[PDB]
Parts: C-alpha cells; sequence; structure tokens
C-alpha cells in the first residue's frame, strides 16, 4: 500500500519513487512476450522484443538472488540502475532525464 | 458474466476433464505419426537436384566456342524447342487448414532431338535442361512438402500447449469451485438439525419431573 510515502527527498534519495514504476511495466511486458512465443511462433513476434526478452533474464537470474549476505539501500539502488541501462534512455518514459544524467 | 450452475454439473464438468484429459492424451500422438513420416522427406530432397544442377552448366557454359556471342545466333536459332510452359496436373493432398494443392507439370525441355542439323555443341548444351529443368521439377513437389508439414506440426502443437496450460488448469479450478461451494452449504444442515435435538429433549424432562 504505502510507498508513495517515506520516499523522495530528505528521506531517501529522490529518484526512488520514480524508478519503481519504470521497472514495473518493463519486466511486465517481458514475460508477456514469452507467453505468445509458444503460440504463433517464437520468432514470429516483434523484433523489438528480443531485448525486452533478455531484460527479463537480468532481473531474473542476475538480480533477485543474492544469497545470504547483508545489503544496503545504497548498494541496492546502485544495481537497481544497472537494470535499466541495456534498454535505451529513450524508452524510459516514467522517469525524468535528470536522474539519468545522475547516472547510467 | 456468470459462474456455473450449482450441482450435477460437477459430474458433467468431470466428464469435461475426461474429455479434455483423455482427448489431449491422444492429441499428441496423432501428430507423432506425421512427425515420424516427416524425416524421410527431409532426407530425400536435394539428392539428384544438387548433382545434375551442377552438371547442367557443365558443358552448357563451357562450350562457348561459338555459344555466347553466337550464343545470340544459336540461342535465337534453336530457341523455343518445346516451350508450353504448362503441364499442371493439380493434386490435392492432406494438409491442415485446407488440403493444399501441389501438382506436377510433365513435358520435355530439350536434349538431342531438337529441329534441324545445326552445330553439334548446341544440342548437348540444350540437353542441359534435363538436368536443370526436368530434375528441378522434383523440388517443385518436395520443397513444398516441407512447408506444408510445417503448418500441421505447428498448429497442432499449438493447441497442445493451450489445452495443456490454459484449458485444463482452468477447468480444474472449475471442479473445485463447485466442490467447496457445495460443501459449505452442508454446514447449514448440521446446524439446523442440531437445534432440533436440543429442543425435543430439553422440552420433555419437565413433564414427569416438574
Amino acid at each position: 500500500r504505502l510507498m508513495n510515502n517515506g520516499v523522495g527527498k530528505g528521506k531517501t534519495r529522490e529518484d526512488h519513487k520514480q524508478v519503481s514504476d519504470q521497472l514495473y511495466s518493463a519486466y511486465a511486458n517481458g514475460v508477456d512476450i514469452r507467453k505468445l512465443v509458444a503460440i504463433i511462433g517464437e520468432d514470429a513476434l516483434t523484433e523489438n522484443d528480443r531485448r525486452y526478452l533478455q531484460f527479463a533474464d537480468a532481473f531474473e537470474r542476475f538480480f533477485i538472488n543474492q544469497g545470504q549476505q547483508n545489503r544496503s539501500i545504497e548498494e541496492s539502488l546502485q544495481i537497481a540502475w544497472a537494470l535499466l541501462s541495456m534498454l535505451p534512455q529513450g524508452e524510459l518514459k516514467r522517469i525524468s532525464k535528470d536522474h539519468i544524467g545522475k547516472y547510467y | 458474466s456468470q459462474v456455473s450452475p450449482t450441482r450435477m454439473n460437477l459430474l458433467q464438468r468431470r466428464g469435461q476433464l475426461r474429455l479434455a484429459q483423455k482427448g489431449v492424451d491422444l492429441l499428441k500422438k496423432k501428430r507423432d505419426a506425421l512427425v515420424a513420416e516427416f524425416f524421410g522427406l527431409v532426407r530425400e530432397a536435394m539428392e539428384a537436384r544438387k548433382a545434375l544442377d551442377q552438371a547442367a552448366k557443365e558443358a552448357y557454359a563451357a562450350l562457348l566456342l561459338a555459344q555466347a556471342f553466337d550464343g545470340p545466333e544459336v540461342v535465337a536459332g534453336a530457341a523455343l524447342g518445346v516451350p508450353p510452359l504448362e503441364g499442371v496436373e493439380a493434386e490435392v493432398e492432406n494438409v491442415w487448414g485446407s488440403k493444399v494443392p501441389r501438382l506436377k507439370a510433365t513435358f520435355p525441355d530439350g536434349a538431342l532431338l531438337s529441329p534441324v542439323g545445326t552445330p553439334a555443341y548446341t544440342l548437348e548444351a540444350s540437353r542441359a535442361f534435363r538436368r536443370y529443368a526436368e530434375a528441378l521439377i522434383r523440388v517443385a513437389n518436395t520443397e513444398t512438402r516441407l512447408k506444408k508439414i510445417g503448418e500441421e506440426i505447428k498448429k497442432t502443437t499449438r493447441r497442445v500447449n493451450a489445452l495443456e496450460q490454459v484449458v485444463i488448469p482452468g477447468i480444474r479450478a472449475q471442479i473445485r469451485f463447485i466442490q467447496q461451494v457445495l460443501e459449505q452449504r452442508e454446514r447449514e444442515d448440521t446446524f439446523r438439525l442440531k437445534r432440533i435435538k436440543g429442543k425435543i429433549e430439553a422440552r420433555e424432562a419437565e413433564e414427569e419431573g416438574g
């Protein structure tokens, strides 16, 4: 429920609230593709999918696991950004460019 | 929008599962056959094709002792040996979605029988059509088969999946939905009946003792 609370400047970094939502739909439309592959024909699906495809993997077996080991909101968010990079900046429509120029 | 009915339908939707479950049991191995038969054709296709395709040019391109610039003369000169450019015997054959038609034309193409004496190299060079053309007809009926068998294969397995991870687990959930819903109703039974007892006896120990 809560989340658009306790986020933003002076409490945490100010790009947090934003970088949520991007990811959300991104990952979303990844698996979404993977469904339809198995129906008509895998490579009969839109070519500008294959990246969004691979993007689902990264968040997948690259990120989620982290075994046992202490983590930090800092170290987290750092690699939270890592996620975005591969997909263009011109495809990130739920975040402003200032934080993009904060990092990439 | 609606849920189901409420009873008996349990049994019917069970025979829904029977229909599905068993149906899809066999639904693969319908296709097992066709995939089986498929390999032979995959093998067969290019064999003669590659061989005489290369042997068409063999002399053809390589006998231009006149034939290239007097190719003009000869090529004119011996042109249209038998060019109907037709032969269609249209064939229909089992293919899903429409039994697609295939066909063969069947007429010559030239090779040592062509009109007039004329030079010698010519006729043999003309012979080459047997080995591009005639032979190339083989792929005209085999190469289409690959795609046709594709259609089936694909479409079929397409359903396998769907059935297997859409239909079945949903209708699975149908069965449940009934089940429990029947059950909680059955509480009421118990409770109502429950109350009846308390009364019948509570009432009666007062007549002979009070």
